């Protein structure tokens, strides 16, 4: 947490950090976008 | 059995309208504050939708799958078990049925033997099918409990979902909220997705029976049947990720 790396999440790719989501989300999804699209939340698999 | 029983008879197709209902989620990906354009198959705003209902008469005609199907129903005492879902509707082809004990669901796609209208006591198998073979394919959902007694008051149980096939993918999506004319508006959710990919070009419905042959009594229940159509909406979204207004492209 807090440092600009690398990402490989199930197969996509993107670099930066990562912050804590307040959001209230969807037990089932998988990921989520943005205004583009382009990506801001992932899912963990082995905890969640 | 082939033996046809008082509420079989034939009856007309009374029908209904509805303005507000019929907006799912088209994807688990999430979106905040924007107007999303996608394109799915969706009931429209401004249709007609065909009426049902039970009080000595139940409403079961075979029904096409292939404009779609939009369910809702407004009931107490969860009367409606599941559906049948088949193409020649016999034994020479695979079919799915669903089960709900309100225990634990039973999605099963087996070779069975249909008759016109299926009746369920507990349950009975057959008049839905007599007997089975040649299928490896089982589900078993997550376990629940649920209330099938009767109850008093206000309406209770308002079950909507809406059952599409698109390239072999069944897909569940499930909204639960208390509520012959109904109204207010809600946003689907999902639930099961079975990648079963079989052909299904007709669909059926089940009824479960209560006795204080002919002599279990049907209750009092009523749905309606929908159709989908290819359309464009825009989803409004909330801070909290739900929908709260759809707007149609083309009315």
């Amino acid at each position: 947490k807090n440092k600009c790396v690398n990402f490989n999440f199930n197969g996509l790719k993107g670099t930066g950090v990562l912050t804590e989501s307040n959001k209230k989300f969807l037990p089932f999804q998988q990921f989520g976008r943005d205004i583009a699209d382009t990506t801001d939340a992932v899912r963990d698999p082995q905890t969640l | 059995q082939c033996v046809n029983l008082t509420t079989r008879t034939q009856l007309p197709p009374a029908y209904t309208n509805s303005f507000t209902r019929g907006v799912y989620y088209p994807d688990k990906v999430f979106r905040s504050s924007v107007l999303h354009s996608t394109q799915d198959l969706f009931l429209p705003f401004f249709s007609n939708v065909t009426w049902f209902h039970v009080i000595k008469r139940f409403d079961n005609p075979v029904l096409p799958f292939n404009d779609g199907v939009y369910f809702a129903s407004i009931e107490k005492s969860n009367i409606i078990r599941g559906w049948i879902f088949g193409t020649t509707l016999d034994s020479k082809t695979q079919s799915l049925l669903i089960v709900n004990n309100a225990t634990n669901v039973v999605i099963k796609v087996c070779e069975f033997q249909f008759c016109n209208d299926p009746f369920l006591d507990m349950e009975s198998e057959f008049r839905v099918y007599s007997s089975a073979n040649n299928c490896t394919f089982e589900y078993v959902s997550q376990p629940f409990l649920m209330d099938l007694e009767g109850k008093q008051g206000n309406f209770k149980n308002l079950r909507e979902f809406v059952f599409k096939n698109i390239d072999g993918y069944f897909k569940i999506y499930s909204k639960h909220t208390p509520i012959d004319l109904p109204q207010g508006f809600s946003a689907l959710e999902p639930l099961v997705d079975l990648p079963i990919g079989i052909n299904i070009t007709r669909f059926q419905t089940l009824l479960a029976l209560h006795r204080s042959s002919s002599g279990w009594t049907a209750g009092a229940a009523a749905y309606y049947v929908g159709y989908l159509q290819p359309r464009t909406f825009l989803l409004k979204y909330n801070e909290n990720g739900t929908i709260t207004d759809a707007v149609d492209c083309a009315l």
